[PDB]
Formats: structure tokens, C-alpha cells, sequence
């Protein structure tokens, strides 16, 4: 029967024994509550999942919340399911932790509603897409250097102070406007003040009427800081899946997934990998990934934040991490500091999808011309701080006012910066940003100055902003 | 209380451990009450070790555990060719199911020695870089070992691609790759009509260690039926490296003690066992063939790491890609410095033999003659020519994607290459100019085309050139 | 039916296995029969692994083993204040016992996300480099980082005793150190005068294992009282890495399987679990705040180990100091080149504000050019007066022990280095011009100062102007 009790307590790891034949499967949800018979005792409620079988009737389990107060002897309640989590309209402008509870002031979720399982098969052969499609964000830098595909896994890099909240809300909220689509962030091992300043500026900028969380906190046990990302995925695969619409999913750390991977690993007892990481590595981030794909009548795409470890680019977590990858963008102290946003890498940044048979030869011919540009200007630069000018020969002296041009032409106004400037913000098409770019390198408009290519987007508000000035 | 049929004790991470089945072999198959096969690795004193094919969320302690009788199998024939099946063999394209008649066990014995023979047919991969360095021949296992992102898998599509029309059946494994990208792969290899002679096995990342362990012995079980008919056969692994990720996952949960970077010893057997089954038989046995041509996966341009210096071990040669070229949009480097094809050169035609040597000094040559040299016009000995060679050669090197060029046309181009043709048109004409040249040789060079199809030999060498010239004036330089 | 009773089975190293104690719950205290604490940690099928909190000499085989049924609590109150306590809550300078009268379990859930507010008020160590440079504000949990013999101590007593006239409680946690050290640094902390509004938590090298486990926890647990009564705390922490070394080797007693560097699986929650309760309460709790400054030792600056890493991923930032510095002379040799506080920009005033940047990118533009002061043929113009620039800052910068500087003096300082008006100023005289700044502006600078304290806002910079001119025509060359 579902009555099982508990014989073995070891930190975050629990064991449980149920009668003969009645075992849970594997993957199962155990809830535990109880209520103090005496006063040597205390209220306890906890959700552990069961892990593996270890034959004579056991199974062994790991908890995600503390563990202490247990006592060898607890009657032990069995779900028959893997954790449930509730999806709809109603999971949007709200805050979850792994187990679909809200986090917020806002409500509890009335009971009735529907809830899908965590743990899932991979979407099967047949329903993937045939093709590739480009996803259109409307940010002049990344829809020209370093395309999104529908479907596709994007990594970002970058540290603090440098913007990557704005460009997340700038994301979302050009995505809603433009696609219908939601998105969903899912804080895996975030620091909590920093996951508090995030929540307080979305609700500020009011991009949290389309969107869901789910925060799984540092100070959580490794159960849970390894299930938030799963629940965060089968929350977005509702959407994809009933709606039909093209879904954001964001990962605040994935490195952290895989650590908190190893550490339950570790844990359970198994021999560890290569460098102490779990054998199991690999066939997790399979699981975890491939679920994300485009099928035939919706898609997700994620935004992965990356930390790289002692910054070695061949460590196993960011090897199978970039196994997986199809493009990248790169958030730049420097950039920052001069007056450009989002401060993207022009260079360091790359794609997949940089190809002609996927964007189209005159885009990637214009793409391929801005590169090799900059690429000279940065040359250039070095001597030039020292020599000044003067000894530039007047094609180059050509190159360095294109570049420059371009350089600050890549540069946009936000839908979030509203707030603090006035500035409508713009979201530019690719069509209209590859056409003016090639424009601007045909030097048509080199007579304007620089600063007319500031912050406009479109190219006819470069020669609006140039006549304003006169 | 009968014995002949297990029963389940613990389960955990995909390996079970069954009690009874007195009567089981080592290796056979094994059937739960779920449906899912498996299979039995350790036959203990009461208990069975079983590893699970596939997935093991719905297999609970206290199942039935049934005996098949056949050690462990694959269906093979006629039948599989132009579908998508899992290493078990079972479609996962939908289209109905197959009809297979007969089976081959995974684990076989290699061909004696006395059975193989010595490789002496080319294998057109229809890459000019290929076909002129690094010449691969029908018997061969040659390593293609590069990074991440190197157009390697470009390099499959292509090489099975070309196969249209030379009579050879061919097998894509791709092992740990994801499903996208496999469904693009069958997708572009359905519009180029390919499918009416491949056979692709697919374990993405999400199936289980087991299966991605178990994938490569399943395509090369495949491969020996039409080989020991007397066919030709081209196998294509996808990610030994990731077979090999896999197969230390599953010892290491086995429990047994690794190595150096945590790798089992075994892991060059694992290796060999599998490579070793790609020989060119003699006449007598049939006159078969089967060549492979598995990839590896580095980190910045390593060969030092463990599972390299397995594999170019185990392998005859190894095709180096470079990671710095791959920038500028150009096919790889075919970097000549690390590349070699020891068992190659008895394979290339006489026709391509005549050239490929020169080949090779002028791209050693222009490749030794670095930035140092390039500085500066001080350099106005014959280095100027060599330089302006050197970079005719190299810009004529590339490639489109997805485009064969026949062996006939390779030669063409690349003896009007060497013979000073080129030495004049300016560097940025080159790809226009060989284009029109195959448009002239489509249209007129018929008997040149049909004499080296039909003689692998180069025709009169004055004709040749009165061609060439005879292009070149009608050609415009932009 | 033993349930409150128990006998011990195996003894050995502050590890004791006891068979009974059925109803024991997993975390609770436990109490011998000669009168020696223990908490049990791990609960098997037949025997509870108990951990002795003290001299363990006295327990033989078959001792009697007693039940309590309370969670780990320590002592807690306001009468704590101004005495040495050892994390079990007992007075170890004598002077009679505590009236602590109420308690609080050690493991408390760490404040929700929903409670907390952005940080926004200084915390003021009063020393110069890192007020201006790596500014903390009240709520932040910064790292600071150093080898061994580099005035870590230091650093911790000075901000210690800086908090004198503000409305900060502050606590002190001495992990590992020696009893010597620890009973010079009371009485030095005596001697200014610190000991009437804080705590110090001992647990010296020579105690057993557990209570080095303990120690944070107790001095977390102590703070969270003064936490939601609405005051201000501000703990610090010496060896978080001698606290991990003594968990490791309790679990490795306790036969956990280990992990890497034989740290057991939970080191990272362990350390997460304590810094995540230091938080800035929203106003709805009642506004408290609770700032930690944990202490970690490299050796020879290997920042790559495991607890280091760890570490430096979970807090807020890091404040480097330099073994090399420091032997050279330069107090406190604060690494402003690698040292980073996210939170900083918003935790400071203000008038510190308006002056910080531009002495930030002084700093940065001189240290890549230490080469350059060698030979004089530096460009005179820009590089040579960058080089003045920074030994001049560098200059300023150092500061001497156990002299906190006000906030007001020390914006007029760097006001005063900023806007040029020391260039004339022999680099070898900076710090008597100093000393002769701080005395005129405690003569005369009154009407400044009192502007700055209550408007957190520069002064007037006409009369600034004035009144550094006056200093500066009054001052003497040596």
C-alpha cells in the first residue's frame, strides 16, 4: 500500500521501505507530513524523489528542502508521479520554486488546476522541423553578425555590470511584441539579492505581464538546484506544445546545473568522472537539451548564461556545454564604457548561421564586409594612437571614417530605456538594418557626422537626426 | 517455482540485476515485462548483471525477466536501405515497419589474416584537397580527426554524396548528435537523392549510454552482410569520442577501477575490436570491401590526448583540419604538414599520380614561406613566383559545399594549374575561371572527359594544352 | 523498548557509535553519562553516529547514552555582549555566567527573496583605499582574500573598532586561531574601547572537530536575533577554509564516501546554507541588515583551490592583498587591480561619489606603466606626469594601523589629490602633508565638515578651494 516508513537518514539523502511489491518507480515523488505528537518533536514537511531501488523493499531518495528533525519510523506518503507542476495563463507574472509553489504574495494556485509531469521523453524523430528558420529579434547587431535560429541554443557571455539584464529584457519584450510569443526564466543557483533586483526591475519596466520564473536559491539543497531547469523547460513545453507558439527560455547558470549534478552524484556514491564530475555528465545535458527543439507547430529557444571555470575553455563542463551550441555573443567591458549599447562583441561573437544558404549571399557579403572593416580599424587603432592621422593614407583615412561610422551605427535604442530617456526605442527589421548597412558602406552618407548614427536604429532617422541638428 | 525466468532486484542508472535464469548465455537478449530489451553482462554466482537498452523509468523491482534464446542481434537485408532505424534496428521514421528476414551477432570474429588482401581501388571522395594529398583507397580506415565546427560532417555529406553512381552501398552512424541536426542531415541527403543507397543509425544524445556504446558494432554488423556478399561498402562513425564518453560512463557504474583520465583500460580493445572488421578481402573469399572513416573531437588542436593517440594508432592515417582557417570560410585546412595516407598512393590513378607530386612541393613550398617572407618587396628572387603559385594553388584548393567534382575535371583543372595556365590570370578570377572551364570541358571536352574515364590516364598532352588555350581566349578577365 | 536510552558500541577520535536511541531525530543534542555534549548526525538502520563536542578521553565502550529531544540551540540575548563565548554558549574569560534567556535553533531557513530590499546606506571601514575604491554597503557579503602574514587581522580590527559612534552591533568569530592571538586581540579591542557594544566566538585550534564545525553557524545564529529585532550587525569570519577542513575530516571519520580533495559531497551547501542568511531586510521586517566579511588564506596566492573557488562564486566580491606589496612596506596593500564589489557604485555617499572615478581611472591608467619610472625617457607631457600622479595616490593611499580615518576627512583628501594640488608636493613628504591637512581641518574646517556630514554632498568648491590654498601657502617643504 502507499504507507511506507523510513529506516535511514544521511544528511540530504534518505531512505525509505515500503511493503512488498508496492515500490514506487523510479523518479517518484515521496511527501512526508507530519505534526508534532510531543514537544521532542517537530512539524515536518518535505518532497523527496526517488532515486534508485536497492533491492529488500528499500529505495533510496534525496531530499530537497533540510532534513533535520526526521526520525527513523515516519509513515512516508507516495504521489505515484513524478513532481507536477502547474501550466497555463495562470503560471504567467508569477514566482516558483521547483516544486510549483509560488514564492510571491500573490495567491496560492487553486487545486483544480492542470499539472504536466517533470520528467519527460524527448520529442520523437518524426515531429522535429525539416528546415531552418531565422529568428527576427529586431536587434540591429545580433539579427546582422550573429543570427538566433528558431529552435536553437545561444550562448552569452559576460559579467556583471555590463547590461545583460537590459538585453534579457530587451528580448522579451521585442519577442511578445512582435511574436505573441511568452518566455520563461528559470534562476538556476542565482545569488537571491541579485535574483530580488532582477524581479523588482522587470515589475518596474512592466515586462512581467508576459512572462513566468521559476528561482531556485544558492542556499537550496542539490535536489532541487538540479530540478528548477526541468521545471522551468516542462513549464515553456506547454506553450510550445497546446498554444503553438514560439516560446524564450532563459538559464541564469548552467554551469552551476552540471556542479550541482556532480555534487548529488557524489552523494549517491558513484565513482566520479574525469575531474570529479559525475560519469553521468554527458547523457544529463542530453536530457536536458534535447528537449528543446522546433517541431512542426511551435519552438523554444534558449538563452544560456555561461560561467567558464579557472577560464579554460577545455574544462568537461564547458566542452559538453559548447557541444551543443550554435551561436555566441559576447557583452564587452570596453564597448560599455564607450557610449554603446548593448555593447555587444562585433568580432568576438559568431554564429551557425553566417552561411548563404541559410541568410542569403547579399547579407552574408555585407556581414562578411563589416568584419573585415572593423577587423582593419582595430589594426589600425594601435598605431594610430601613437602617429596620429597624419601618416594615414587617404584610402585608409576612407576606412577609418567608414568604420568609425559603423561602428557607432551599431548601436540602438531600447523599448527599456524609455524610463530613463524618453527615447521611443526602435525595432529594426533585417531586411531594413542589412540594406542600410550596405548603404552606409557604399558611402553614401559619409558627409554626416559621426554622432548622426548614434542612437536611431532605421536609417532614415539617421538623416532625420542629421537634418535636425542641420 | 520454476528458474528458467528471472526476476528483478535492484535498478539503478540503467543497470539492473536479475536473480535466476540458470539456463542464460553471456550476451544474450533479454525481454522485461515493459517491452524493453536487454542485455546480460555478468553472470554471477546467483544473481544476473543486466544492462538496459533503453529506458529504464517504468522497469520496477519485483518484474519478470524472459529469455529470448538469440545472442545479441541485428535484423540485416535489402530491405533497410533509404531508412532511419535505431541500433536495435527498429525504424524511428515512421513509413511502416521493415522486412527483414535474416540477422548477424554484433560481436564477430575480424577476418583472418590470410583472408585480407592488399587495397589497390581509388575511392573518389570528390574533394580536390582530398583526392590529391591525402588519396583514400577501398580497404582503408582513415581517422578525420579536427575541433568543433570544422565542416567535418560537411565532409560526410559530401563523401557519401559523391557515391551516386559508383556502384557502393554506404552507412552514416551518427553517434551523440542532436536530433536537428540529424533530421537537416537526412533531409539534404533525400534532395540530393542519396537515399536510394544509404542506411542511416541514429543515437542522439538523450538515448541511453548503452545504445550510444552499442551504435558503431550495429552499423558495422550491418555493413559485413553486404560485404561478405561481395559488394562495397563505406561506413561513416560519427563520434568515436562520444562511444567512448559513453562506454566509461558504463564502467565506471559498473564499478570497475579506471585509468589515466578516468578511462577503463579496456578502451583500446573497445576500439580495435570495432575498427579491425574494415578489411579488403582476397578474391577467393568473395572480393568484398569495407572502409570507415571515423571522426574524433579535440580541444584546441591537441593530438597528445589519450583517445587521439589511441585511434591514429589503431588507424592507417590521419586527415587534419585546422581551426583558424575555418574563419575565413574556406573548406578546412587540409593541413598537408600532419596529414598522411600511409596505405593511400598505391589507390590514386596514374592520371592524378602524375600531378599529385608536384602538388605537394608547391604547397609545401607556399606554406613554409610564412608572413616573415611575405613582409616587405625585398623579396624579388623567384620567391614572388613561388608566392603567386602558391596562392593560385591555394585559392584553387577550395570548395563549394555539397559539390562533387569528378575525378575527370579535378584532373583537368589541376594540370592547367600546374602547367602555368593560371600563372597569369589575377587570384580573385580563379573560381569564376574554373567554373567556365567546366562549362567548356561539359560542351566540347567529350573525347578528353571519355579518354581519362575510360583509361585513368592522361590524354595527349598537346591536345590538352591547345584546349586550355583555346579556353583562355575565350575567357574575359574581369 | 530502549527509546530514550542508549549504549555505546565503538569509540575513537571524537567519534562515538551508539546501538538504541530509536527515537532520536537527526541533528539533535545528546548527552553522555559523565556529562559530555553530542549531536547525532547520522541515522543508519541499527546504530546512530554520534559526534562528541569535547574531551572525549572519559567515554569507554558501554557507557550510558541519555536523550535531550532539543534541535541544536544556542544561547542568545542581549547580555552576550562584552564576553568570550564558545560556540556552545558557555563563558570562557571567567567573570561569572550569562543571563541569556532565550535561544534559537542554529539552522534557520535564510530570508525569503519576497523580503528583501536593494542595498542603499555605507558601511564605513575607515580605511581609505577600500572606502573609495571597493566601497561595501550595509547587507553585502564581501570576500576578503590574502595569503598568510598580510595584515588580514588587521584589516578586520580596524573596521571592527571603526563602528564605534555608529548604530552597528558587530560580532567576531575566531575559527582555528590561536588562544594567544585571540587574547591579544580582546585586549587590544578592550583597550579602544570596542567591547561595549560586541561579541567574540571562539573556537581555538586545540578544540575538538565539531565545535570548529559549529562555530559560524553559532555566530550567524547569535546575529539573526539582533537581526529581526531591527538593529544593524555586521559578523565576521576568519577560516572559512580551517571550518571546511574540520567538516571534512568529520565526515571522513563518519565513513561518507568523499569527493573532490576528499571534501565531502555537502561543502558547497554547507557553505551556501551559512552566507545565504546574510541578507538587507525590507521594511515590511523591520529594516535590519546583517553584512559578513569572511576570511580566506592562499598559499603562495593559489586562488584555483576548491574552497577559494567556492567561495569566490557564492559572495558578492573580493578584496586582494599582496604578499609581495606588503613585504615591500605598502599598508594595507590592497590590490586594487583585481579586486571587484558588484554592489558597489550605489553603497556610497554622494560627495565620495562624485570624486571616486576619476581617482579609479588614475589608478588604472598608472598601473600598466610601473615599467615605464626605470628610465627617464618617458614622454614627459602625459607619461611622466602619469607617473607622478601615481606615486603621489599611491602615496595617499597608504595608511598606518589601528587609525580610522572619518568619512569627511577622507573625501577631503582625495578632493584635494584629484583636482591637481599636490603635484608640487615632494612625493616623500605626502604623508606629514597629511597628517598637517587632517590638524588645519580639525583647526578651521569645521564649517566643511559639518556640511559633509549632514548633506552627504560635496561643499562649496569655491571656499574648498580657499581653505586648501590657505593650507597649502601655510605649509612648509622638508
Amino acid at each position: 500500500m502507499t504507507r511506507g516508513r523510513v529506516i535511514q537518514v544521511m544528511g540530504p539523502v534518505v531512505d525509505v521501505k515500503f511493503e512488498n511489491g508496492h515500490l514506487p518507480a523510479i523518479y517518484n515523488a515521496l511527501k512526508i507530513q507530519h505534526k508534532a505528537r510531543n514537544e521532542n518533536e517537530v512539524d515536518i514537511d518535505l518532497t523527496l524523489e526517488v532515486a534508485l531501488h536497492l533491492g529488500d523493499d528499500t529505495v533510496r531518495t534525496i531530499a530537497m528542502a533540510s532534513t533535520d528533525g526526521l526520525i527513523r519510523g515516519m509513515e512516508v506518503i507516495d504521489t505515484g508521479a513524478p513532481i507536477s507542476v502547474p501550466v497555463g495563463e495562470v503560471t504567467l507574472g508569477r514566482v516558483f520554486n521547483v516544486l510549483g509553489e509560488p514564492i510571491d504574495l500573490e495567491g496560492d494556485i487553486p487545486a483544480d488546476a492542470r499539472r504536466d509531469p517533470i520528467h519527460r521523453p524527448a520529442p520523437k524523430f518524426e515531429e522535429l522541423a525539416t528546415e531552418v528558420e531565422i529568428l527576427e529579434t529586431g536587434i540591429k547587431v545580433v539579427d546582422l553578425l550573429a543570427p538566433y535560429i528558431k529552435g536553437g541554443k545561444i550562448g552569452l557571455f559576460g559579467g556583471a555590470g555590463v547590461g545583460k539584464t537590459v538585453l534579457i529584457q530587451e528580448l522579451i519584450h521585442n519577442i511578445a511584441q512582435e511574436h505573441g510569443g511568452i518566455s520563461v526564466f528559470a534562476g538556476v543557483g542565482e545569488r537571491t539579492r541579485e535574483g530580488n533586483d532582477l524581479y523588482h526591475e522587470m515589475k518596474d519596466s512592466g515586462v512581467i505581464s508576459k512572462t513566468a520564473m521559476v528561482f531556485g536559491q544558492m542556499n537550496e539543497p542539490p535536489g532541487a538546484r538540479m530540478r528548477v531547469a526541468l521545471t522551468g523547460l516542462t513549464m515553456a513545453e506547454y506553450f510550445r506544445d497546446e498554444q503553438g507558439q514560439d516560446v524564450l527560455l532563459f538559464i541564469d547558470n548552467i554551469f552551476r546545473f552540471t556542479q550541482a549534478g556532480s555534487e548529488v552524484s557524489a552523494l549517491l556514491g558513484r565513482m566520479p568522472s574525469a575531474v570529479g564530475y559525475q560519469p553521468t555528465l554527458a547523457t544529463e545535458m542530453g536530457q536536458l537539451q534535447e528537449r528543446i527543439t522546433s517541431t512542426a507547430k511551435g519552438s523554444i529557444t534558449s538563452i544560456q548564461a555561461i560561467y567558464v571555470p579557472a577560464d579554460d575553455y577545455t574544462d568537461p563542463a564547458p566542452a559538453t556545454t559548447f557541444s551543443h551550441l550554435d551561436a555566441t555573443t559576447n557583452l564587452e567591458r570596453k564597448l560599455a564604457e564607450m557610449g554603446i549599447y548593448p555593447a555587444v562583441d562585433p568580432l568576438a561573437s559568431t554564429s551557425r548561421a553566417l552561411a548563404p544558404e541559410i541568410v542569403g549571399e547579399e547579407h552574408y557579403q555585407v556581414a562578411r564586409k563589416v568584419q573585415q572593416t572593423l577587423q582593419r580599424y582595430k589594426e589600425l587603432q594601435d598605431i594610430i594612437a601613437i602617429l596620429g592621422m597624419d601618416e594615414l593614407s587617404d584610402e585608409d583615412k576612407l576606412v577609418v571614417h567608414r568604420a568609425r561610422r559603423i561602428q557607432f551605427f551599431l548601436s540602438q535604442n531600447f523599448h527599456v530605456a524609455e524610463q530613463f530617456t524618453g527615447q521611443p526605442g526602435s525595432y529594426v527589421p533585417v531586411k531594413e538594418t542589412v540594406r542600410g548597412f550596405k548603404e552606409i558602406l557604399e558611402g553614401k552618407y559619409d558627409h554626416l557626422p559621426e554622432d548622426a548614427f548614434r542612437l536611431v536604429g532605421r536609417i532614415e532617422e539617421v538623416v532625420e537626426k542629421a537634418k535636425a541638428m542641420g | 517455482q520454476v528458474s528458467d525466468v528471472g526476476t528483478v532486484i535492484q535498478v539503478g542508472d540503467g543497470i539492473a540485476r536479475a536473480h535466476g535464469l540458470d539456463n542464460v548465455m553471456s550476451g544474450e537478449l533479454v525481454e522485461f515485462a515493459n517491452g524493453v530489451m536487454g542485455m546480460a553482462l555478468n553472470l554471477e554466482e546467483n544473481n544476473v548483471g543486466i544492462v538496459i537498452l533503453g529506458p529504464y523509468t517504468g522497469i520496477k523491482e519485483g518484474d519478470e525477466v524472459r529469455r529470448t534464446g538469440r545472442i545479441m542481434e541485428v535484423p540485416v537485408g535489402e530491405a533497410l536501405i533509404g531508412r532511419v532505424v535505431n541500433p536495435l534496428g527498429q525504424p524511428v521514421d515512421g513509413l511502416g515497419p521493415v522486412e527483414t528476414t535474416e540477422t548477424r551477432p554484433i560481436e564477430s570474429p575480424a577476418p583472418g589474416v590470410m583472408d585480407r588482401r592488399s587495397v589497390h581501388e581509388p575511392l573518389q571522395t570528390g574533394i580536390k584537397a582530398i583526392d590529391a594529398l591525402v588519396p583514400i583507397g577501398r580497404g582503408q580506415r582513415e581517422l578525420i580527426i579536427g575541433d568543433r565546427q570544422t565542416g567535418a560532417a560537411s565532409v560526410a555529406i559530401d563523401t557519401i554524396i559523391n557515391q551516386k553512381d559508383q556502384n557502393m552501398i554506404s552507412i552514416y552512424v551518427a553517434i551523440g548528435q542532436k536530433e536537428s541536426t540529424v533530421r537537416t542531415v537526412v533531409e539534404t541527403l533525400r534532395k540530393h537523392g542519396a537515399l536510394d543507397y544509404t542506411i542511416v543509425v541514429t543515437a542522439s544524445a538523450s538515448q541511453p549510454a548503452p545504445l550510444l556504446f552499442l551504435a558503431p558494432y550495429a552499423g558495422v554488423a550491418m555493413g559485413e552482410y553486404f560485404m561478405y556478399k561481395g559488394k562495397h561498402v563505406l561506413v561513416v562513425y560519427a563520434a568515436l569520442s562520444k562511444q567512448a564518453a559513453a562506454y566509461r560512463e558504463l564502467s565506471l557504474l559498473l564499478r570497475r577501477p579506471p585509468g589515466r583520465e578516468a578511462y577503463p583500460g579496456d578502451i583500446f580493445y573497445l576500439h580495435s575490436r570495432l575498427l579491425e572488421r574494415a578489411a579488403k578481402l582476397s578474391d577467393a573469399k568473395g572480393g568484398g570491401s569495407l572502409t570507415a572513416l571515423p571522426f574524433v573531437e579535440t580541444q584546441a588542436g591537441d593530438i597528445s590526448a589519450y583517445i587521439p593517440t589511441n585511434v591514429i594508432s589503431i588507424t592507417d592515417g590521419q586527415i587534419f583540419l585546422q581551426s583558424d582557417l575555418f574563419f575565413s570560410g574556406v573548406r578546412p585546412a587540409i593541413n598537408a604538414g600532419l596529414s598522411v595516407s600511409r596505405v593511400g598512393g598505391a589507390a590514386q590513378i596514374k592520371a592524378m599520380k602524375k600531378v599529385a607530386g608536384t602538388l605537394r612541393l608547391d604547397l609545401a613550398a607556399y606554406r613554409e614561406l610564412e608572413a616573415f617572407a611575405q613582409f616587405g618587396s625585398d623579396l624579388d628572387k623567384a620567391t614572388q613566383a613561388k608566392l603567386a603559385r602558391g596562392a593560385r594553388t591555394v585559392e584553387v584548393l577550395k570548395q563549394d559545399l555539397h559539390q562533387p567534382i569528378p575525378v575527370e575535371k579535378q584532373v583537368l583543372i589541376i594540370y592547367a594549374l600546374t602547367r602555368g595556365f593560371l600563372d597569369d590570370i589575377p587570384v580573385e578570377d580563379v573560381r569564376r575561371f574554373e567554373k567556365e572551364f567546366y562549362l567548356f570541358l561539359d560542351q566540347n571536352g567529350q573525347h578528353l572527359l571519355e579518354h581519362i574515364r575510360t583509361t585513368k590516364d592522361l590524354p595527349n598532352e598537346d591536345d590538352l594544352n591547345k584546349a586550355i588555350e583555346a579556353f583562355k581566349k575565350t575567357f574575359v578577365v574581369s
